[PDB]
């Protein structure tokens, strides 16, 4: 209890991402770095579909940052 | 007055066979034909009787001073024979002069007292000010079961009726030894298991004022309500004659006290301890006899049941065998079984299985039995529902722990 | 800082709150004070009238140290009864 | 392989069954329930708008005389004043809720009749001043003397004679007899607390002393110290803490002061905020920079390790009582003094019952001596027995209504 | 220390053994392991947990362990838990040998470990054996047995058994469709193939990560043999024909 | 080596590691045995036979001696370890004494064993309570039960586990000597005992039966369904 | 936490306490002690028809002239009684002699509060046995009755009970003991207050009762003696 | 789900649409309808179905909903709910993700939630206590079928259970027909491999192999979606992280 909190807010996510109400007008985009610890009902699809990975950057990467940043 | 209101039901006395028959139809046209007799009776006095000369000219002078719009006041302390002071809803307090109409005694310090609305004058005393929110429950349409409906509870059913009914049916049987006759009776056991079956079947046979709770309605939002709404609740009981008031899920407002740190469950056990303090303390108690179900006994303060406040802790286990039969039987009557559907059979196996289990297969029976498009249960029909409607329960200890 | 009294302010606030009574010369404070610990200040008005409440209640006229003593017991609502064991 | 049900099935399963006389059964029963609803509507709740005094007893002036009544003796309005100008006609009131004023004073009434903080009956329109009112007795607060005599002597409340000895030490003797008190000079401790396990006389004794109490024994009902617009609770204390310096030898007796006392904190919404506020309220008024006077305190609780330090230290609370279950000897006084009225039989052993009965409290005692005779009411006897109380005692206390321990357990001989 | 005690063989108050049914629940996650006791012989099948393309091929198996001429045990659970378990029943069935100059009978064997894991469970403030092993073996006395324990200590003899993962789903299947007294080796073979494609519910059986060994008398020595890919994948084959011949 | 104390007296006067011992043999099987005039005879109801466990490996009845054997009701591993040492003591005796041992100094002796398992230091309390009959050399059948708490008692006839007390209070008031006039109303007596309990009746309770001079005999299953049949 | 051996504010061991109050849950028992020997008797409390009174033993012997009745644990009792009896066989072994009731007592008292937890013994005792023992024979000095608590004291008593009812059974025992009590006095006087103790009817089936006298040895009434006795109390 | 759909409809339709004939067999009108499920395959689209279909008056719930920080505020919803569902005739609530006022009884204090613990009670009084409701039926959707209480879940409130199971290959091959009867497959899309190729789906995954196929297809600026495209589609959506270090793995064994 009061641990059940986050349980909560969790569900109301998941309700309001995909339940009976169809938004469908409204996107939604996370963030969380590391996504093997997540629940697998956000991470199924009809809720945040495509993974987008963010590596560390690439000897070609670290060129164009280098770049735009200088 | 002490008026003792009862259900204000029992429009049906109760047709006595229950199987589509004849003698149903003659029993039921017997009580259509008294209601009608009643209905055109009522109606011919009421056009008859030529007493035009009604209103009492008199009664009409009094309407007459007494204004529109009357308005809601408390009286306060009482000033001079012709002379007292008011307080509005606003909290104002205005000094009103006690018309001749009101009766000088019935006006207590406290007691809502009727205005005009132009002149604040008392008009009138208002002895009906039970808050709206508790006059919802008190059950005036006695809800339809018998003891005999409920089964296999005898020896769990005679001690309720030993301190609901027997107490002011035979009264004398008590004072002949001098014991007061035991007032509240907790009804603790494990979930679908009777409890408030056995809470209808003392409403029907009430003879008294049944006054109906929820266990959570009592809790309020606004600091005091709470242990201000379970006050007017005992005072309407206690106005009222002999009454029982059914406490049910007492398990929301009894959890042990502790030295908390929030708001809300501290106000919580403001009303666990007001209520506490009406039932047994500094006071009395007339005849209101407090009825409590819940589902843990062991979470309960130790307080709220205590053998002077609830006495004849009852202990509704889960059905035993004979029951079993026995609520079948009570709950397979009104259906056209088959000549080899004998339930004989279906008890027994399983250990756990309770009333509410043995209802839902029985129904979950006739719904099959609307599948093979057939109207006479049958014995698949019925084993098909154990598959069907006692499942997702919880299992037990490793085979070979044990024997 | 009003501190808790910590054992000579124990003795003076016993004596302070005394000499209306007829309270005999034998009376040990310091030992008194030594029994008694954590006993925050107006815990002696307590227990230091209650001497002499239970003085009265025995009937007698003036107070005695294990008067005082059992007013200390009295005091943290504790009960002595000798015990069926000391071994 | 479930398929559905036609409409044509549903029909036919509507039309195959025994109904000889069932479709009139439904319509006869439709029909009752229709007209209950029109017996009831034809008769409906009256004759409930009462509040009319019988205009015969005064029948005569219940007349034009109440219309005399009305039109001149205008309806004032109630207001304190908190400045009188000397030597200047001019006043300045402050009504209750709406707000202050200047008022000049009535002709009728003369100045030297109105003073200051009095209550004055100032009239709409014009706030002009006109007949005083007299001091407010609120009604909240004047509901709480006991008014009465409940019906419990200190004989009845048998089992502990030290608690009631200890009591009385403070709740009687120095009001009845302050010679005792002086020749040694002894304070009359002030405050007694009274703990204990749920249900053992607490309440009890309480009630006793309300017997012999020979002046005002009032009641604080915790649950109306506490309202909802802020404030109102610290002006009921005050307002019981004034009443009570009116008169002489009153006791104040604060039954579940649990209610109203806990451990402050301002972590969880401020604590309670209102709530400690009237606690601080009491705690400031029993103790502080105002001598109390010829009031005493007694409050009953079932756990008093849920007090308020401010309020559990001496001064406020002195005589803590603990009221321990009750001792061998206290149990036979308690059964014979709740078996009195009984219809037992003379040979019984309430002897044995106490040493049956371990580790029980008083209201135990009571639903095993009741409970009792409830099996000899349900043998249909009238003197009940020995054995009858013996069972009595084995289905109340002991094993109560749950006995684990049975099946082949007899490891205590 | 008694704060940082952990109490590990007290009683719950209900009448449990907590450390107990736990170690049981670590059990419930190994790897699935199916014995079948035939008219002919005994076989034990094991699932393969470990699966990857740079894991070697060391020793003759990864949970089947040879303790005497005429008996073998399949583990399931700790390794550590379960070498140390393994070890110990060597021990015990040689020193037998030296003392009687017979083998072990299978029922001795298993009391002796079992009361080692008993002994566990009541003194010593030591956490449980969390590991549940399957024995089979031969002896003059009942010929061929197969055995089941339990981080209970407790044990009891089977004609077909599973443990592991997806237990239950095996013995509901191993209890609908076992002949006892009329299967032979094929036939149980073939049946704990058919066990354990529907247990392992990822993936399907590859013959790789599937280990099986058959223990059969011949020419009076008792013979203990792990079947290899061969005959694993001819197995597979066999089965696969007949689900489709049934579909 | 772990010395801590593990049960230890708790207010009011009790030991909750001998309660929940206690416990833990209710949950067990139901097992009953009854002393006859010339006949010991002891009952099981088996919880599963489960279609594959191979019954010879489960017998919850074992022969401490020749003129001993007993019945339980608890946790396995613990009560197959106590056989072990009341069969090592019965050899003991019989090597020292030169006589069977009698059925209260065995008694004695695993109670002995269960009490020193519950004061002592680092241990757990045995849960078992265990029901052991034989026949002394005099002769005279005996029957003797023990708790975890190690008090043993004699009886005429009792049960352990679970539906012990329903089973005993049936015990009680159908117990006589004309029902312990023959040797088949004894067993008959045992078998309605169980069918008290156990629901299948038969199929699901295993019937074991001790004469004066004959060691243990266990009761065929075709001898057990013979014996329900008359009493139905 | 809260090891064993503590110490409680007021200078109490918990365990001790705690067992002492066990002892109110035992059967009752009394022990009066007469110049012509002392006498016990005790409450059996048959749990149930089935079980056989016989093996339900509350008084034992410990020697010729020495005999004990219990209260409390009496699985914990068993240990106790076999020190006593070692006891006493030793010290003729070595003294050609019979060791006093008081001596005895000192024996088995010394193995009373004889428990630890750290550094004591591989299986040490624990925990403290809860107990009470009345110990009644005789000696060089004539009858001798002593009574033991769990606290390892023992303090030789005149007339003294033991058990659930001992509260009671004392104030009993107080209003009619006297010092020129003879034993058959002291019997009956013990069997009433053990009958209004006693919830149950008191027959002969459901009490023990033993005495020791000078010339007699330990000496355990039969069902016929019982019955006689009974007869007329 | 073809055999759930025909369960759900003999309690939220035929006891409302045709009363007379529970009466004529004698039996007690059910009352609820609580779904399993897998993390997502189904619920919430039954619901919808049930909601689009019958002409009852819908009334929804989410989870975190009638939990309200005021005490008692927590409660009176739920009361005038039922209120209005009663003022409202025929009616059916679809008590949405319910783990939020559910869950089991935990022992009180000022350790764990409690006034959560009231809303169920009220709750659980008003779906059956001492006044019978009547022509209400509800219908209660969450996953962990095991955390709730035991109180809920008693046959009598809610009354059959249905079990959502995850998609069996024959069911997948339905699914991925009706969320594709909209996109211009190309000829030789062999839909039976493009199924056969899912197993132990969750039968949403079915719409992300459907979908995400659009997806690729979109990079290409084109339209008819091939058989390589759908299988680039499956290998792309059915990813679930797995594990590494084998040692953890390499634990049991
Ligand atoms: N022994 C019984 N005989 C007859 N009906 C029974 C019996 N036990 C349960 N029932 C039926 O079970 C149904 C479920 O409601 P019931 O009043 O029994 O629940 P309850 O025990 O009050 O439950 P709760 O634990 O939720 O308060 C009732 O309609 C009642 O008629
Ligand atoms: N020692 C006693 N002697 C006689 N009667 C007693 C004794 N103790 C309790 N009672 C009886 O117990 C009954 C119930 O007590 P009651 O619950 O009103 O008060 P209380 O024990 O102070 O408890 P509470 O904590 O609820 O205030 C009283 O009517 C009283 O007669
Ligand atoms: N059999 C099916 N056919 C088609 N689409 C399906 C099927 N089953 C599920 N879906 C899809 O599932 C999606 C909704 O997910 P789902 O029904 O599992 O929600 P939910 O029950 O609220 O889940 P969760 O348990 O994660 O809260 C919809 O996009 C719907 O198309
Ligand atoms: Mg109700
Ligand atoms: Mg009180």
């Amino acid at each position: 209890g009061a641990d059940r909190e986050v349980q909560r807010i969790l569900l109301e996510l998941l309700n309001q991402m995909d339940g009976f109400d169809q938004n469908v007008n409204v996107k939604v985009i996370m963030a969380t770095n590391r996504a093997d610890t997540l629940d697998p009902a956000l991470l199924r699809p009809g809720r945040l579909d495509r993974k987008i990975e963010f590596p560390l950057p690439d000897r070609r990467q670290k060129r164009l940052i280098f770049s735009t940043i200088t | 007055k002490k008026t003792k209101g009862p259900d204000a039901a029992s429009k049906l006395p109760l047709v006595t066979p229950h199987t589509q028959c004849r003698l149903k139809l003659l029993k039921l046209e017997r009580i259509k034909d008294y209601l009608l007799m009643e209905e055109e009776f009522i109606r011919n006095q009421e056009q008859m009787k030529p007493l035009e000369e009604k209103q009492e000219e008199e009664r009409s002078k009094v309407d007459d001073l007494r204004g529109t719009p009357m308005s809601v006041g408390t009286l306060e302390e009482i000033i001079d024979d012709n002379h007292a002071i008011v307080s509005t809803s606003v909290g104002s307090e205005h000094y009103v002069s006690i018309l001749s109409f009101v009766d000088k005694d019935l006006l207590e310090p406290g007691c809502s007292v009727l205005l005009n609305h132009k002149v604040h004058a008392v008009i009138g005393v208002l002895m009906d000010d039970t808050d709206p929110l508790v006059t919802v429950m008190k059950v005036e349409k006695a809800p339809q079961e018998t003891y005999a409906d409920i089964g296999g509870l005898d020896n769990q059913i005679q001690e309720i009726k030993e301190s609901v009914e027997l107490p002011l049916t035979h009264p004398e049987y008590y004072e002949e030894m001098g014991i007061k006759p035991p007032k509240g009776v907790i009804l603790y056991g494990p979930p679908g298991t009777g409890k408030t079956l056995l809470a209808k079947a003392v409403a029907n046979q009430t003879s008294a004022t049944f006054l109906r709770v929820v266990g959570s309605e009592l809790i309020q939002k606004y600091l005091g309500d709470g242990p201000k709404l379970v006050r007017e609740l005992f005072r309407v009981a206690e106005e009222h004659a002999p009454s029982i008031v059914f406490i049910d899920e007492i398990d929301a407002i009894g959890t042990k006290r502790y030295d908390s740190n929030s708001g809300g469950e501290r106000e919580i056990q403001r009303t666990m301890l007001e209520l506490l303090n009406q039932l047994d303390g500094f006071d009395s108690r007339g005849d209101v006899k407090v009825i409590m179900a819940t589902n843990r006994i062991e979470t309960l303060d130790p307080a709220l049941i205590r053998p002077g406040r609830i006495d004849r802790k009852i202990e509704f286990p889960l059905p035993d065998e004979k029951t079993k039969k026995r609520i079948f039987q009570i709950h397979t009557s009104r259906m056209t079984l088959a000549d080899d559907v004998t339930l004989d059979d279906l008890i027994m196996a399983k250990d756990d299985l309770s009333g509410a289990d043995i209802k839902a297969i029985c129904t979950e029976a006739g719904l099959m039995a609307l599948r093979e498009r057939r109207m006479k249960v049958t014995n698949e029909d019925f084993k098909k529902s154990k598959e069907n409607v006692l499942y997702k329960k919880q299992e037990g200890t490793p085979e070979g722990l044990y024997l | 800082e009003f501190p808790m009294p910590n054992e000579e302010a124990r003795a003076r606030i016993m004596q302070i709150h005394s000499r209306k009574m007829n309270v005999s010369p034998d009376v040990n404070y310091e030992e008194l004070a030594r029994c008694t610990d954590d006993f925050n200040g107006a815990q002696c008005k307590a227990v230091c009238v209650e001497a002499g409440m239970i003085a009265l209640r025995r009937g007698a006229t003036e107070l005695t140290h294990e008067d005082y003593m059992e007013g200390i017991l009295e005091v943290q609502a504790k009960k002595k009864a000798n015990l069926q064991y000391y071994a | 392989p479930i398929r559905a049900l036609d409409e044509g099935d549903i029909a036919l399963l509507k039309t195959y069954g025994q109904s000889t006389y069932s479709r009139q059964i439904k319509q006869v029963e439709d029909d009752i329930q229709q007209l209950l609803k029109k017996i009831n509507e034809l008769t409906g709740i009256k004759e409930s708008d009462t509040g009319l005094a019988p205009p015969a007893l005064w029948d005569l002036a219940a007349d034009k005389q109440t219309l005399q009544s009305e039109q001149p003796l205008q309806v004032a309005r109630c207001t304190k004043i908190i400045n009188a100008d000397s030597e200047d006609p001019k006043y300045i009131i402050n009504v209750k809720q709406f707000a202050k004023f200047v008022v000049d004073l009535s002709d009728q009434v003369a100045p030297t009749d109105i003073e200051e903080g009095m209550r004055v009956g100032v009239d709409r329109n014009k706030y002009q001043i006109h007949i005083p009112l007299p001091p407010k007795i609120d009604p909240t607060v004047t509901m709480m003397q006991v008014e009465e005599k409940p019906d419990v002597t200190y004989s009845d409340v048998g089992g502990c004679k030290e608690q009631i000895e200890k009591l009385r030490e403070v709740v009687e003797t120095p009001l009845l007899h302050p010679e005792r008190f002086v020749n040694l000079g002894i304070e009359p401790p002030k405050g007694v607390l009274l703990f204990g396990p749920p249900g053992t006389g607490k309440t009890l004794c309480a009630r006793a002393v309300a017997n012999r109490t020979d002046a005002c024994f009032i009641r604080v009902i915790g649950s109306e110290l506490v309202q909802k617009y802020v404030g109102e609770g610290a002006r009921m204390v005050r307002e019981l803490f004034e009443m009570a310096r009116t008169k002489k030898a009153c006791l104040i007796f604060f039954d579940e002061i649990d209610a109203i006392g806990g451990a402050r904190f301002d972590d969880g919404a401020g604590g309670d905020n209102e709530v400690q506020r009237t606690m601080l309220e009491l705690i400031n008024q029993l103790d502080g920079f105002d001598p109390r006077g010829n009031i005493k305190v007694l409050m009953a609780t079932n756990r008093p390790d849920t007090l308020d330090p401010a309020l559990m230290r001496p001064g406020r609370l002195d005589r803590k009582i603990e009221f321990s279950l009750p001792d061998l000897e206290g149990r036979t006084h308690i059964f014979k003094i709740h078996a009195r009225s009984m219809s037992v039989e003379r040979d019984i052993r309430f002897e044995l019952l106490a040493r049956l009965c371990p580790n029980s409290t008083g209201a135990e005692i009571r639903s095993v001596c009741t409970e009792a005779g409830m099996f000899a009411i349900r043998a249909r006897r009238k003197i009940a027995t020995e054995k009858d109380f013996l069972e009595a005692v084995n289905k109340v206390i002991k094993s109560y209504a749950k006995f684990s321990a049975t099946p082949r357990y007899m490891t205590y001989n | 220390s008694r704060r940082y005690d952990s109490r590990t063989t007290i009683f719950s108050p209900e009448g449990r053994l907590y450390q107990v049914e736990y170690a049981m629940e670590a059990i419930g996650h190994a790897g699935t392991c199916l014995g079948i006791l035939a008219n002919d012989g005994v076989l034990l099948a094991a699932e393969r947990r470990n699966i990857h393309k740079l894991l070697d091929e060391v020793f003759f198996s990864e949970k089947i362990y040879k303790l005497n001429e005429d008996m073998a045990c399949s583990v399931a659970g700790i390794t550590s838990d379960a070498n140390v378990l393994t070890n110990e029943l060597r021990l015990i069935a040689q020193r037998y040998l030296l003392q009687y100059q017979e083998p072990i009978p299978c029922e001795q064997l298993v009391t002796a470990l079992c009361d080692i894991k008993q002994a566990y469970t009541q003194f010593g403030g030591k956490r449980p054996f969390g590991v549940s092993l399957l024995y089979i073996g031969w002896d003059k006395h009942y010929g061929f047995q197969l055995y089941q324990s339990d981080p209970s200590g407790n044990y009891g003899g089977w004609k077909a058994t599973c443990i592991g993962n997806n237990s239950a789903a095996a013995v509901s299947m191993l209890k609908q469709d076992y002949k006892e007294g009329e299967m032979t080796l094929k036939s149980a073979l073939a049946l704990a193939i058919k066990v354990l494609n529907k247990t392992m519910d990822v993936s399907k059986l590859s013959a790789e990560k599937v280990e099986i060994a058959t223990l059969t008398r011949e020419n009076g020595k008792t013979v203990i043999r792990v079947l290899k890919q061969k005959e694993v994948e001819q197995l597979i084959k066999k089965h696969e024909e007949e689900e489709a011949k049934a579909e | 080596s772990y010395d801590r104390a593990i049960t230890v007296f708790s207010p009011d006067g009790h030991l909750f590691q001998v309660e929940y011992a206690q416990e833990a043999v209710k949950k067990g099987s139901t097992a009953v045995g009854v002393r006859g005039r010339d006949i010991v005879v002891l009952g099981v109801e088996k919880k599963s036979v489960a279609k594959l466990q191979d019954e010879r490996t489960v017998r919850k009845i074992c022969a401490l001696d020749d003129n001993v054997c007993m019945a339980f009701a608890g946790l396995t591993a613990d009560a197959r370890i106590v056989i072990n040492r009341a069969r090592v003591e019965c050899q003991s005796h019989r090597l020292t004494v030169e006589d069977p041992v009698t059925v209260e100094y065995i008694t004695r002796y695993i109670a002995s064993l269960k009490q020193r398992y519950t004061q002592s230091n680092g241990r757990r309390p045995f849960g078992i309570s265990a029901l052991i009959v034989g026949f002394d050399f005099d002769g005279t059948p005996r029957l003797y039960q023990t708790d975890p708490s190690g008090t043993y008692h004699a009886w005429k006839a009792n049960a352990i586990g679970r539906g012990a007390k329903s089973v005993r209070e049936f015990l009680e008031k159908n117990y006589t000597d004309e029902a312990i006039e023959t040797d088949d109303l004894t067993i008959k007596l045992v078998i309605k005992a169980l069918l008290e309990v156990v629901q299948s009746g038969g199929k699901n309770i295993e019937l074991a039966v001790m004469r004066r001079d004959q060691s243990l005999k266990i009761l065929n299953p075709e001898e057990i369904e013979k014996y329900v049949a008359e009493i139905e | 936490d809260r090891g064993v051996n503590t110490f409680s504010p007021e200078g109490r061991l918990f365990q001790v306490e705690y067992a002492i109050e066990a002892i109110k849950l035992g059967s009752t028992a009394i022990g009066i002690q007469t110049s012509e020997g002392v006498c016990l008797a005790v409450e059996k409390r048959i749990t149930s028809p089935l079980m056989e009174p016989s093996s339900i033993e509350k008084i034992v012997e410990i020697d010729a002239h020495i005999g004990c009745a219990m209260s409390g644990l009496i699985a914990d009792a068993k240990t106790l009684i076999d020190k006593a009896r070692v006891e006493t066989q030793n010290h003729w072994f070595t003294y050609n002699e019979t060791m006093t009731v008081e001596s005895v007592t000192q024996a088995v008292s010394n193995l009373a509060l004889q428990f630890g937890e750290e550094d004591a013994d591989p299986g040490a005792m624990s925990r403290p046995f809860g107990v009470a023992l009345l110990f009644g024979g005789v000696d060089e000095k004539g009858p001798q009755l002593f009574h033991m608590d769990p606290s390892g004291t023992f303090v030789q008593c005149d007339a003294r009970a033991i058990g659930s009812a001992s509260e009671g059974a004392q104030s009993s025992l107080q209003e009619v003991y006297h010092k020129s009590m003879t034993l058959k006095e002291a019997i009956k006087s013990s069997l009433i207050i053990l009958k209004q103790v006693m919830e149950e009817k008191l027959n002969a089936t459901n009490i023990e009762l033993a005495t020791v006298q000078p010339g007699q040895n330990f000496h355990m009434f039969t069902k016929e003696e019982l019955e006689e006795v009974i007869k007329d109390i | 789900l073809d055999k759930q759909i025909k369960e759900i409809k003999e309690v939220i339709e035929l006891p409302v649409k045709h009363p007379e004939l529970f009466e004529a067999l004698g039996i007690a009108q059910p009352k609820g309808v609580l779904l399993y499920g897998p993390p997502g395959t189904g619920k919430t689209l039954l619901a919808r179905a049930v909601a689009h279909h019958t002409d009852c008056t819908f009334i929804r719930v989410s989870g975190s909903e009638l939990v309200q920080k005021f005490i008692g505020e927590g409660a009176r919803m739920v009361r005038e709910l039922f209120v209005m569902a009663r003022e409202h005739a025929p009616s059916i609530i679809f008590m949405d993700e319910i783990d939020s006022i559910g869950s089991s009884r935990l022992e009180g204090g000022s350790g764990g939630d409690s006034e959560v613990q009231r809303t169920m009670l009220e709750l659980l009084n008003q779906l059956d206590g001492f006044e019978a409701t009547k022509n209400i039926k509800v219908i209660m959707a969450t996953n962990r079928i095991d955390i709730l209480d035991s109180a809920l879940l008693r046959p009598g409130r809610i009354d059959r259970k249905i079990e959502f199971p995850p998609p069996n290959e024959e069911a997948r091959l339905d699914i991925l027909k009706i969320h594709s009867r909209k996109m211009n497959l190309t000829r030789g899309i062999n839909l039976r491999k493009i199924a056969e190729l899912m197993p132990g789906a969750s039968g949403a995954e079915v719409k992300g192999v459907c979908t995400e196929a659009g997806m690729y297809a979109l990079r290409e600026r084109r339209v008819h979606v091939t058989q390589e495209d759908f299988e680039m589609a499956v290998a792309k959506v059915m990813q679930k992280d797995s594990e590494k270090n084998m040692s953890i793995k390499k634990l049991w064994k």
